[PDB]
């Protein structure tokens, strides 16, 4: 029934991350146009890239629609890249409709936040290259890393 | 034979044979190279085990087929044949009559008493060694002296990459 | 003491098929009037209701009310082994532990009694309103269950909007909206069947489409199903058995959200 | 004979070796299992090897 | 299945209005428009105009320009009413298992032309994904339908092909281009363009490129839109590489200061540039052949470094690791450096 | 002029030309030499019914 | 008025025209003389003349009854589950007439692709079915086959073809196609070929096709591999251990495109043959076998390369 | 054998007999194996 | 060259639809005599003998005594092409590998070459000895089949015993017994249905239904069937096709598990 | 902007269950000469072109030529729950990605609206033209399909042969090699249809058995079939529809090899 600590006091939305000024800014005039641009955070751990993503997608979206319209992966899957394409492949195909209360419709494009992008060898990432290309107009993604 | 092999069109084999364990009123035998099998299966039966034969016995028997087609040879040379194949007498059956079959390797005369030439030299053939090297070279004899030559380096190489 | 006896072998087999699935443990309620069934699926969704009298049943007897509850895989393997024209006896004890299944011999081959496990988790109380609808319509059984099974290739929702023309079974999805239609009567080999309404007033609502293929295995229940659908009670797909009794199936319809701009 | 040995375990460690030594079950001498039966379904491999 | 359709209508899709995609906006055509690897497209055109085309194997790393230059042989060689009925394209996207040898490809390889009789074409996009056993009866549709049907396979590593597969076909390999011929495409474009750039700029266009024009284009129209201006800082910024500047700085921490002052300050410009070890490991590696040390001192550091970035690849502290970097300098050129 | 395979060419008629296993075989002839005697005693019961 | 290939055009058709292997060779001549030929698996590297040395076996066996007595089964076929269940049998029980001392044939190339179901059902109708059909399989790599078959078969060793057979082959071809070349065209074919008759047949057709004589440059040229001069002068640099000239050799390598796996292996390969000291060599190749390691396990940069130049050049002045 | 497709009911309807019934051939040609199977 | 004409092709169309699932493969002994099917079953539990004479051909000509066999799932998927009404053409050669199946359609011109290979049987012809049978029945062959059918659904064994008013056909199982008593029926209008009894002695034996069933399947060859059973010896059943030959099943008892006293 | 109206569904189901898995996407061109399908296999063996009038359907009108692709799987599945005799209507805009079928009531008693999502894939043209055959023969639906259905079941390669005497299909198998001969005096009974030749020159080709049975699976749209096959030209499989319009079938023929000397 609970949850951990660390998902339940990250900020609900942006502006709440402290000690940051020109990210959250450049973040917020992206959400401003309701069109969030492929995105790549780098920092050290325990900084709050994956809390600003994370709130970036609750202010974009709607929080019923949120998990929904958000897909969270990993890149140190055992299997090769060809298991992250094909789930990539099926989130980007499966298309969920809509609808906020609040007063703005949902922007068409899915989010995809992928963590450990460091650790990712050259031919695979090229072939997450030519995913993105495959999805440019219809899913954005999200690259966490350190380095 | 080979119980252990179920596949995906065996639908319900083996609750089929349990059927034949409970009323059947003739003898059934099972043969399976598994001995994961004996654990898996649930019902009541006999258990019999084949061992792995001694060695010596089997390469007297190899060496007795050699004799009753009229070759001489040594018990040795069937003995690490056997060592080769993991005492399978089956394996050694069906490279002993290809290897008979085939005229012999090697006309050696070894005068023993404990008369015809020896026929030694099997496992060898068996390795693919012969392939390598010549006729007349042996494989210690190789191997003891001082290897000087660019195509012996070649035969030493494609003997160790054989065996790696 | 309660033995129970059934006229024919298929009624289980045809009931109980649809409880394959959808509920993980049937408890059934016995008393003086006959046999009950309150089962709660377990996603909390739906609710299924069987009234089994006594005058149906060739020979049925009780003493005081029980409650028997059996696990879902545990009978349907014991049932594949009664033929329909099997002639199957229920007996169930007041304190022993075992539920008997004594299925007549299969053309007097050899009688064949199974046993297996009565304890409930508990009886399960649920209440029935006894509601009044806004929409009661005799539709044919065979025309649902080919409406489940064109609809189910299409997505995992079903929206229904019965009208004064008739209902309108539609599914959009990921590949195409597919729509049926069911107005006035219908021209088949029989000189009488209709898809027949009646009716106050106009209302729609979007349901699951696995729920509904659940209860598509009810198909050969009867030839002809009820329908009846309202405002906001759930909606009953039912059955009749003619002497047997009835059979009631409520499933919850998933909520639409309007934009508020 | 030291200095041989020497490079043999070199030749173990950090060289590769052909087939991938304890790939179904652990090293030699164990005894967890080691009755590891060939395949039984027809299904191709369809391995990155 | 399908997805052909995608990438069909995905490369005549633009807002052309706003959007400039320059590597989109510069494409050859035939053999006569790519102006490179001009061997490999003269042997293919002779070996198509005395109808002695053989089995294919274009190779290389990608971007060079493989697939264009195939599709253009298949476009030259059959006319555009009889290309489906001759030419079957496959890729790696559509991979089902090892049927796709058995399904389509030997179908196809099996049987005439229907329309108009002459010897068909199979292209094989992205051959070495392809499992060995797929490979392994590809070999076979190869061998007993060589007189019928001809096969391009295009791969990028050459490893991964097996032998055979290789020993059937003639090897053509897409090389990177040299620098020189690369900057008058690069000059052409930023002379088309309006682009203010610097000779810095064109060296960091032909190094991160390593002999593409496809990443080269992107690096450029993305750094040109993103500061207006091109050169050796914005470059390095907008690619986000290690800056030349830095890692001299680095070397020079490495180079004069003690251990504990070196340590903290390439620890504080890491976690200030975002700058992982592996990186600064190449960059320093290119750095210490350019500066003039002696021999003993050339082949310590690169056996050191050699280390290290093994060392990097299993998941160790990269603390560890980049305090022994420091460490594998101190030992030598500092003691010679004090001497 | 032979068309045999030497495993069916020298294939054991008896259980006794079979070499190494002893006790296994010697426990598969004691087992199916009582089901022999069973089946003749069968036979004989049948005979002694009719 | 079709260019047949040159593999295709001059392969063998008897048993005494096949080079290499000689043991396994004169043996499989005397079975085809003789007959009564036992369920062979024939393994070894590709390009040795596997599929050649059993398909004139099995001509010589058969004859004019080829076309009934023999089924062939390639990897480009089904030989699925079903397949051994049905049409092998079937094939296995089916009655030729056919003399005597002579089975029929089922020919199963490319075994390794033979899922383990398929061998797994295999076994018996190979061991029962001996007295009217024969099994004649050949594979790459014996262990992809399942031990049950390999007791039931006769194991027959290829080996990598020795550099005077393929030569002499070579000649041959080229005497009989009146190909004009150089001993620098001939040094370079078969270093382009390590002991792989079918990539020399096909590299040799390739630059007759393409530039029509027979030497080094036309051969590199063609075959596209790192230059050996240039990789023989990497080793002699590093013997003398001037690691400025080997890492500038090797820059000039790595920016023509050449992948890190194909410039290890060239590296091996002419240092297999180099002229140095035995110690020195055991050295390199040790260095050699570690860095080829490193650039199998994903670890594949400019560094690593200079990375074992270094340590190549060290090993020379460290006693 | 594992050569011949032997599921259940096959096996079953096609061997159960062998075991609860005689044989009608019992003099002359029994030494022979028949290896069961279904096409 | 073996040259075979039936002149009617729906008698071995029947035949073997009579043993389609029984045996495994069809092997065939031809002489001057005639064709000969002794077909064996794999459990070897059954034997068919069917004996077609050379008269009853209209074209036949053997120059050596041969032996094929054939499997008869093969056997089965060629003749549903036949019509009803033609004749048949099995033609070899003295040593080939083939036999041809040529079938003239009642079309003008349209001929069917199917060439079936031959397999390589292993096992040799297998057949009882000729004996005296105590029990000797003629009887009609449908009303055996209704009484295989009725048994069939009774029970799976029949322990049949022959009295001196007929043979009663008794099944076993745990409550349902299959007894039905067969009387003379000799004074009735029809031969075939007419049932004449010649036993010797009376004799108890016990035969599984499946291949009862199957062997009376075969009713519409012959009008009557010819019942053959003594001590120790398998049940003949016997069909006389009139005019095209004769065939005979050979069904083992069960064996029985007698305990001592 | 068009517009469709078809008088049954017989015939639009018919000539899809023909195309179910030989098209991997079906795609017709729109003109005012009438409905087009250009199509060919994803194999890339085998061609089908259906070309029916406009005068063929109750209203046609078109305003642009337009060629518009739909997925077969789903164009397949949702007409299983079609009538046969209902009318229905095609629909689409001038520039929509959605095509709609507008089914009307197969019981008097639905209106529904189907649509499909448009893919935007290239078609290219496969100009063909008509040019003459050395063998052009018909052939009955119904025996046609007998024959594929016997030669597909026996062989993996059906050799036909048309000569001056008739048609030979042959299929030279694992199991045994089956010969069928057709000739010119030959005329079927079951719907009365003779097998007419107009042979020039004799033509020996081999075609893959599952394509010519998927070809095969078009039998209730004519009551006879149009083989024409020359010594170059692939073989054409034509089906000539009652005023509805005409469907042709190409399938290149497999590579055979001079034997060697
Ligand atoms: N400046 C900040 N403002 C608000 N919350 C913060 C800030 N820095 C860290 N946190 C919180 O610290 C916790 C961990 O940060 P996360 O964003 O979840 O992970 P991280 O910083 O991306 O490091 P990773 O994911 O391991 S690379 C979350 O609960 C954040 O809300
Ligand atoms: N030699 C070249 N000169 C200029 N542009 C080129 C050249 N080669 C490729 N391109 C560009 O690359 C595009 C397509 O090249 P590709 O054929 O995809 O490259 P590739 O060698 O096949 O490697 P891939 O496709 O990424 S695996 C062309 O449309 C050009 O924009
Ligand atoms: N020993 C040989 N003597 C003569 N020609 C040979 C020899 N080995 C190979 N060849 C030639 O190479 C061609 C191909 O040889 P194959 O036998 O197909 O290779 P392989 O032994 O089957 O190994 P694979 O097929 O790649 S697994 C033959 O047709 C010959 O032209
Ligand atoms: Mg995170
Ligand atoms: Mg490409
Ligand atoms: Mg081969």
């Amino acid at each position: 029934k609970p949850v951990p600590w660390v998902e339940k006091y990250r900020p609900k939305c942006v502006d709440e991350v402290a000690f940051q000024e020109e990210v959250v800014a450049v973040l917020k005039k992206s959400l401003e146009g309701a069109d969030l641009p492929n995105l790549l955070f780098y920092g050290p751990p325990g900084t709050g890239k994956t809390s600003t993503i994370l709130a970036a997608a609750r202010e974009l979206f709607g929080p019923e629609l949120f998990r929904l319209r958000v897909l969270e992966l990993n890149a140190s899957d055992e299997r090769g890249i060809q298991v992250v394409r094909e789930k990539v492949k099926n989130f980007a195909q499966l298309t969920v409709s809509g609808s906020r209360s609040d007063g703005k419709p949902c922007p068409p494009f899915k989010i995809v936040i992928l963590d450990e992008a460091d650790s990712m060898t050259s031919a695979a990432q090229a072939a997450l290259r030519r995913t993105m290309e495959k999805e440019s107009k219809t899913t954005r993604f999200c690259l966490i890393c350190n380095y | 034979e080979e119980v252990d092999v179920i596949f995906d069109e065996d639908a319900g084999f083996l609750n089929a044979i349990k059927t034949f364990m409970a009323t059947t009123k003739r003898p059934v035998i099972l043969t399976t190279s598994d001995p994961t099998f004996s654990l898996m299966f649930d019902g009541c039966f006999e258990e019999i085990k084949f061992s792995t034969p001694s060695l010596l016995n089997v390469a007297s028997y190899l060496q007795m087929i050699c004799l009753t087609e009229n070759f001489r040879t040594d018990v040795k040379d069937f003995v690490t044949l056997l060592t080769a194949n993991t005492c399978d007498i089956r394996k050694s059956i069906l490279y002993l009559q290809f290897w008979i079959r085939s005229g012999g390797g090697v006309l050696e005369e070894r005068p023993l008493t404990l008369l015809p030439k020896c026929d030694s030299g099997c496992a060898e053939t068996l390795f693919g060694l012969k392939n390598i090297f010549s006729p007349s070279e042996d494989l210690f004899s190789f191997l003891k002296h001082k290897i000087t030559m660019k195509e012996e380096w070649h035969k030493f190489i494609q003997l160790l990459t054989e065996f790696q | 003491m309660f033995e129970a006896r059934l006229v024919q072998g298929s009624i289980l087999k045809k009931v109980l098929e649809a409880l394959k699935d959808l509920i993980n443990e049937a408890c059934w309620d016995i008393s003086s009037s006959g046999v009950n069934l309150q089962s709660m699926d377990s996603s909390h969704v739906s609710l299924v209701q069987l009234t089994l009298r006594s005058e149906g049943f060739d020979t049925y007897r009780c003493d005081r009310n029980l409650a028997m509850g059996v696990n879902l895989t545990s009978m349907s393997k014991i049932l594949k082994c009664a033929g329909n024209e099997d002639i199957i006896t229920l007996r169930a004890e007041d304190n022993a532990d075992t539920l008997a299944l004594v299925f007549e011999a299969p053309n007097q081959e050899k009688v064949s009694d199974y046993e297996m496990k009565l304890m409930d988790l508990d009886v399960e109380q649920l209440g029935i309103p006894e509601q009044e609808y806004s929409c009661v319509v005799k539709m044919p059984s065979g025309e649902f269950a080919r409406i489940c099974r064109d609809l189910s290739h299409i997505g995992d929702a079903v929206v229904i909007s019965c009208a004064k023309d008739g209902v309108k079974f539609s599914a959009s999805g990921e590949l195409g909206n597919g729509n049926i239609k069911l107005s006035q009567t219908s021209n088949v080999d029989k000189e009488e069947e209709a898809v027949t309404i009646e009716m106050n007033e106009p209302v729609q609502l979007t349901f699951a489409l696995r729920y509904l293929n659940f209860f598509t295995k009810a198909t050969p229940l009867s030839s002809t199903v009820t329908l009846s659908m309202s405002a906001d009670v759930p909606l009953v797909v039912e059955y009749k058995i003619a002497d047997m009794g009835h059979l009631k199936y409520y499933l919850a319809p998933k909520i639409e959200d309007e934009e508020g701009s | 004979l030291s200095e041989f040995m020497d490079n043999m375990s070199f030749l173990d460690a950090l060289l590769t070796d052909v087939r991938e030594q304890n790939k179904y079950g652990r090293n030699d001498f164990s005894w967890t299992n080691g009755k590891v039966t060939s395949g039984l379904c027809d299904e191709f491999s369809l391995e990155s090897n | 299945m399908e997805t052909s359709a995608l990438k069909q209508q995905e490369q005549p899709a633009a807002t052309k209005i706003r959007n400039l995609p320059w590597v989109e906006k510069y494409r050859p055509q035939t053999l006569n428009d790519l102006i490179s690897h001009q061997d490999i497209l003269s042997t293919i055109q002779k070996f198509i105009n005395e109808d002695r085309l053989p089995h294919l194997l274009l190779y290389g790393p990608p971007g060079t320009g493989k697939t264009s230059t195939i599709l253009a042989c298949a476009k030259q060689l059959y006319k555009d009413k009889e290309f489906g009925s001759m030419v079957l394209e496959l890729n790696a996207s559509d991979d089902r298992g090892i049927d796709i040898i058995r399904g389509p490809i030997l179908s196809f390889a099996s049987t005439r032309t229907i329309f108009k009789k002459g010897f068909k074409l199979v292209i094989l996009d992205e051959a070495d994904a392809m499992t060995q056993d797929a490979q392994n009866a590809l070999r076979r549709v190869i061998e007993k339908f060589t007189e019928n049907t001809r096969f391009c396979l295009i791969c990028n590593y050459l490893s991964k092909i097996i032998p055979a597969l290789q020993s059937r076909c003639t090897r053509f390999r897409f090389g990177p281009l040299t620098p020189e011929l690369m900057v008058p495409r690069l000059e052409h474009v930023v002379e088309e363009e309006k682009v203010d750039i610097s000779e810095d700029g064109m060296k960091a266009l032909v190094t991160l490129s390593s002999g593409d024009m496809r990443r080269a284009l992107n690096i450029l129209q993305s750094t040109n839109m993103a500061f207006g201006k091109v050169t050796e800082e914005t470059v390095y910024t907008c690619t986000g590489h290690p800056l030349k500047s830095d890692i001299a700085n680095i070397l020079d921490w490495m180079l004069n200061q003690d251990f504990t002052t070196a340590y903290r300050n390439i620890t504080e410009l890491k976690t200030l540039k975002g700058l992982a070890l592996h990186d600064i490991l190449t960059e320093i590696h290119l750095f210490v052949h350019r500066v003039d040390f002696p021999s003993s001192v050339r082949i310590h550091l690169l056996t050191k470094m050699a280390d290290i970035e093994y060392r990097l690849s299993v998941g160790t502290n990269e603390k560890i690791q980049l305090s022994s970097l420091i460490a594998a300098f101190q030992v030598t050129r500092d003691l010679i450096v004090a001497e | 002029t032979e068309d045999m395979l030497w495993t069916e060419k020298y294939q054991p008629q008896t259980a006794s030309e079979l070499i190494g296993n002893e006790l296994a075989i010697k426990k598969l002839h004691s087992w199916l030499k009582d089901w022999k005697r069973r089946a003749e005693l069968e036979e004989r019961q049948n005979l002694k019914g009719k | 008025h079709y260019e047949l290939p040159w593999v295709e055009k001059y392969r063998p058709v008897k048993l005494n025209e096949i080079v290499g292997n000689e043991d396994t060779v004169s043996r499989l001549e005397v079975f085809a003389r003789e007959g009564n030929v036992p369920n062979i698996i024939i393994a070894g590297p590709p390009g040795t003349g596997k599929t050649t040395s059993i398909l004139c076996l099995a001509r010589a066996l058969l004859g004019p009854a080829l076309k009934d007595a023999m089924l062939e089964l390639n990897a480009s076929n089904d030989r699925g589950i079903d397949v051994v269940r049905n049409k092998i049998k079937m094939f296995a029980q089916q009655k030729v007439t056919l003399p005597k001392g002579r089975h029929k044939i089922i020919i199963l190339d490319e075994a390794d692709s033979m899922t383990d179901g398929a061998q797994q059902a295999l076994r018996r109708t190979m061991e029962i079915y001996s007295k009217t059909t024969r099994f004649a399989l050949a594979c790459n790599a014996s262990d992809k086959i399942i031990e049950p078959i390999q007791s039931r078969c006769a194991v027959l060793r290829y080996t990598k073809l020795t550099d005077a057979q393929i030569l002499t082959r070579l000649m041959n071809v080229i005497e009989k196609e009146r190909v004009p070349y150089t001993d620098d065209g001939l040094e370079a074919i078969i270093f382009t070929a390590q002991g792989d008759m079918r990539q020399a047949l096909n590299n040799l057709q390739s630059t007759f096709s393409g530039f029509g004589f027979i030497n080094s440059e036309n051969v590199f040229k063609v075959c596209d591999e790192p230059h050996p001069l240039l990789v023989k002068e990497m080793i002699q640099h590093c013997v003398n251990a001037n690691i400025d000239e080997a890492y500038k050799i090797l820059a000039h390598l790595w920016h023509l495109g050449y992948s890190p796996e194909d410039i290890i292996g060239n590296i091996f390969r002419v240092c297999k043959t180099f002229q140095m000291a035995e110690y020195l060599k055991l050295e390199f190749i040790k260095e050699i076998g570690y860095t080829h390691m490193k650039i199998a396990e994903g670890v594949n940069s400019l560094l690593q390369m200079a990375g074992l130049l270094a340590r190549l050049c060290q090993k020379t002045m460290a006693p | 054998n594992a050569s011949s497709q032997r599921s259940g009911r096959q096996i079953l309807s096609q061997l159960k007999e062998a075991t609860q019934s005689h044989q009608v051939d019992k003099q002359g040609v029994n030494s022979q194996k028949p290896c069961f199977f279904n096409s």
